[PDB]
């Protein structure tokens, strides 16, 4: 679309052009050129909220997005046209596939997410801390389209996995795990974060030695 | 009765028996072995490991590859289900694969 | 102390399969080179193709390319505008100037070859990589028992 | 202490060669 | 096996077997001989009487 396009060029001039370039070549120890990223990467980046950012520090987190589905699809057909790259998959209406993201085995996506992703992320996705002031977020926020759009062009310090090295049928196994793994019950009761020893520890010292102390204190005797 | 002998060789490769800590999966048995960097990709019953090409994996990957020799494979029968399962237990076996940007 | 004069957000390089090599007021950006590959090499005498864009930030330029792997041809008008681009190579995903190369020398994927890039007023040598784009796994020839 | 044979270099070092693989078990 | 192969007055042990599960070559066909190798009512003894 011609119409489509130009919308989303005016939408970067007034937002993008001052870290990215006009000619999305990239301003020198503000940010990185955008040629070759394609429309993923602008779909990732601004439906999460990263972009665009405040400051420069050691990871830019994510908040709340600033443009919604219209302007993010003209901001990503605008980025497309300047170098080509990844597209987000759509579905059989034009719109953002996100149910037909979700993998049928979710054991071959459990054990593929355990070899790959589990060493920054957790076993089941909460966070992880990395090198200096940097670390991998909680996958529990991110519907199906984000999840799928992440692997495919590597955020930061995040790789990347191309579709030769994992291809559109296991990454959406991958998904189906993520998706599971964060809407799944406790079983045996409250689930303590989820970290394993230390929350389990604290809880220990917190409840069960200060209810034993005060029932030891009101059976006993004081001086 | 527990007392052995850690130096002791045991491991035959392209140049006699040696010992286990002097070893891996990726010493060569014969002299011009072939030895490729497989990939974990399905499940056991469906050929674990499979080759790879330097187009797989672009810059700012990184992989994790196992030895694989021809001599093995798929893991159908019950004589290539306990040699694939020897690579993916072994100690000192995994490797990373990196691409550095140009 | 993240946020000092040495950031570690400020310095990452693009993710795109590609260098960013510069030369005389001219930025040249997602610089690689298309060879559909089948072997271990890409035989001499086939032709492939370079693809790149080029921008500077203000009135004109003229450019030539050279190498060692053959010899490079071009097609187009092959100038860059006041506060526009010259855009050269449509890699995959894109919805007219083109680059050819003759490949004298076999070249495979995983390597790095020179090549020179002229302008009127600038000139550098690059040491493109080889990128393949949304082309999906070739199939491998399945094992037997062993 | 520094661990010997753990040091830098200054060669250049050659792209390496086709692998062509010795047949059968010697 | 086949009426043939037993002398009169003679005995054999035979077990149940089907066609979907011969050759214990792979590993799903181990385990099925190993299950009808194992079963407490499978073995049967298969006499021949001197006529
Ligand atoms: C002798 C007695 C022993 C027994 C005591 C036990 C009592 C405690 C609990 C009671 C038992 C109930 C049994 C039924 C279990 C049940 O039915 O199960 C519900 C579900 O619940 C959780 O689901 C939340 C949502 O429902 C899900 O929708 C959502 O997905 C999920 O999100 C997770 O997953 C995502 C991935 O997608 C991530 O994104 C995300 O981050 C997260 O990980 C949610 O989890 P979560 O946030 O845990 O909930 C928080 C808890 C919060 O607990 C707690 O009060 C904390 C208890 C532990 C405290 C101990 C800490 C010690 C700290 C020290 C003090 C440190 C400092 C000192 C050191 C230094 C000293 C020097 C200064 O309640 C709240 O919501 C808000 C607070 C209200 C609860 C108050 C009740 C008790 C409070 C006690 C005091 C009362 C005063 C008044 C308070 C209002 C998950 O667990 C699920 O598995 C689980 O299924
Ligand atoms: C508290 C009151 C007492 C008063 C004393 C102190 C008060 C203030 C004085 C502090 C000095 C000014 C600091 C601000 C400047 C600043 O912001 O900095 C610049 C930049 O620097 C980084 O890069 C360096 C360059 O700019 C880059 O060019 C370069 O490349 C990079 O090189 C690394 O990286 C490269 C890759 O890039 C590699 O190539 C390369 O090899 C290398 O690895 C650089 O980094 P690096 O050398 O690490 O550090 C060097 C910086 C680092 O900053 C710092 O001041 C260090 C911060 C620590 C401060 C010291 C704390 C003192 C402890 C307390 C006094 C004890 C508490 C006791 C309680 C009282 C008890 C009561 C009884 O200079 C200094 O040390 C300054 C020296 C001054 C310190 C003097 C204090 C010691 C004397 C003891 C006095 C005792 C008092 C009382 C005794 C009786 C960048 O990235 C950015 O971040 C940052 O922007
Ligand atoms: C690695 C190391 C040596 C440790 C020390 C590091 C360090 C510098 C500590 C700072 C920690 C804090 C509090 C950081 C924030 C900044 C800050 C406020 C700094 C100091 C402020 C100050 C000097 C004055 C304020 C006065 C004051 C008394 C402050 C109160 C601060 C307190 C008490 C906070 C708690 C501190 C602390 C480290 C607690 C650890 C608790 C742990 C390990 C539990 C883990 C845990 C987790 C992670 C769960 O997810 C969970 C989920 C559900 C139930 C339970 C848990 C659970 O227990
Ligand atoms: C009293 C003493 C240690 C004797 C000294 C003897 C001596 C000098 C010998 C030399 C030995 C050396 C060299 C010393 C080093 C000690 C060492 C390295 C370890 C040895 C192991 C050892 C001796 C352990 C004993 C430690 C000890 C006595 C702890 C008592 C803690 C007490 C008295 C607190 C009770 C009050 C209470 C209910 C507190 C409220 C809850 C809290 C916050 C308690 C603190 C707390 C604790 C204690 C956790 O471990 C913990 C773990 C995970 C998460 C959280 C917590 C946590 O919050
Ligand atoms: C107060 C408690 C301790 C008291 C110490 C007083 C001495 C008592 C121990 C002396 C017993 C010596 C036994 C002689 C036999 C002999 O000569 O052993 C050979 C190698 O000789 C040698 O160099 C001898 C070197 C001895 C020094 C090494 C011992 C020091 C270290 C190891 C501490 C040991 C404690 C172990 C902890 C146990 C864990 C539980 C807490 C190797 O044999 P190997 O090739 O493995 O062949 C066989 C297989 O076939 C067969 O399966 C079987 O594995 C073996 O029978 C093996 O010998
Ligand atoms: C300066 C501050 C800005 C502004 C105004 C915008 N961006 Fe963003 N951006 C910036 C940096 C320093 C970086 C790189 C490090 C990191 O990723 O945090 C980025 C990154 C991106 C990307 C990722 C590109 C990649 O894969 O190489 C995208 C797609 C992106 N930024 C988009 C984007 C858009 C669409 C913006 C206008 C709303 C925008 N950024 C503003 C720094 C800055
Ligand atoms: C270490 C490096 C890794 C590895 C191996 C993986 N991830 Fe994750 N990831 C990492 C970081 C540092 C970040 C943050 C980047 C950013 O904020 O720009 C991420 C981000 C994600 C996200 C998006 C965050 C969200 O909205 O919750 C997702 C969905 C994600 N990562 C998933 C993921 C998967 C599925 C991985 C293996 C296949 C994986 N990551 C690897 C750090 C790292
Ligand atoms: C008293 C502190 C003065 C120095 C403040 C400088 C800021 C350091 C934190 C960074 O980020
Ligand atoms: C307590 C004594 C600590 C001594 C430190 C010695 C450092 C050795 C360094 C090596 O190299």
């Amino acid at each position: 679309q011609s119409a489509l396009l130009r919308t989303g060029k005016q939408l970067f001039e007034t937002s993008c052009v001052s870290c990215h370039g006009a000619n999305l070549q990239g301003v020198p120890d503000r940010g990185p050129s955008l040629i070759g990223t394609g429309e993923a990467a602008v779909y990732f980046q601004v439906s999460t909220g990263r972009m665009p950012a405040m400051r420069g520090e050691a990871q830019a987190p994510s908040k709340p997005p600033h443009f919604d589905e219209s302007q993010i699809d003209a901001l990503g057909a605008y980025v497309q046209a300047n170098g080509g790259g990844p597209t987000v998959p759509r579905d059989d209406h034009g719109a953002v596939a996100q149910e037909s993201l979700i993998g049928g085995d979710v054991a071959r996506g459990g054990d593929l997410f355990r070899l790959n992703c589990a060493s920054c992320h957790n076993f089941t996705g909460k966070g992880g801390a990395l090198s200096s002031g940097k670390y991998a977020p909680d996958l529990g926020d991110a519907n199906p389209a984000q999840i799928y759009t992440a692997m495919l062009t590597g955020p930061q310090n995040m790789p990347k996995f191309s579709d030769r090295q994992l291809t559109p049928d296991e990454k959406r196994d991958i998904v189906a795990y993520v998706r599971e793994s964060a809407e799944t019950p406790s079983y045996g009761g409250y689930g303590l974060g989820g970290f394993g020893p230390a929350p389990e520890g604290m809880a220990m010292w917190i409840i069960g030695m200060v209810a034993a102390i005060g029932v030891a204190m009101w059976i006993g005797s004081r001086a | 009765g527990l007392i052995k002998n850690p130096w002791k060789p045991v491991v035959p490769t392209a140049e006699g028996k040696k010992a286990v800590l002097w070893t891996s999966g990726w010493t060569p048995r014969f002299k011009g072995e072939t030895i490729y960097l497989a990939r974990a990709t399905g499940r056991p019953g469906e050929s674990p490991f499979v080759k790879m090409r330097p187009e797989d994996i672009d810059a700012g990957g990184m992989e994790t590859v196992f030895p694989w020799r021809e001599s093995d494979g798929d893991g159908t029968t019950v004589e290539s289900e306990h040699k694939l399962t020897e690579i993916a237990m072994g100690v000192r076996n995994p490797v990373m694969l990196i691409r550095i940007k140009p | 102390c993240s946020a000092g004069q040495i950031s570690q957000t400020t310095t990452q390089e693009p993710a795109v399969n590609g260098v960013n090599a510069q030369a005389g007021q001219v930025s040249l950006r997602n610089v690689h080179l298309r060879a559909p590959q089948q072997t271990d090499y890409v035989e001499p005498g086939t032709t492939v193709e370079l693809l790149f864009v080029a921008a500077n930030d203000s009135s004109n330029k003229l450019k030539s390319i050279t190498s060692d792997v053959g010899e490079v041809t071009l097609t187009g008008d092959s100038t860059v505008p006041a506060d526009g681009v010259l855009i050269v190579g449509e890699p995959d995903g894109q919805i007219a100037v083109t680059a050819e190369v003759e490949l004298t020398k076999p070249i495979t994927n995983g390597l790095l070859y020179d090549f020179t890039f002229t302008f009127e007023d600038g000139e550098t040598t690059v040491a493109v990589p080889i990128s393949a784009g949304e082309q999906p796994r070739r199939p491998v020839p399945p094992a037997g028992p062993g | 202490c520094s661990p010997p044979g753990e040091t830098a270099s200054s060669e250049p070092g050659t792209t390496p060669a086709i692998w062509t693989g010795s047949p059968s078990p010697a």
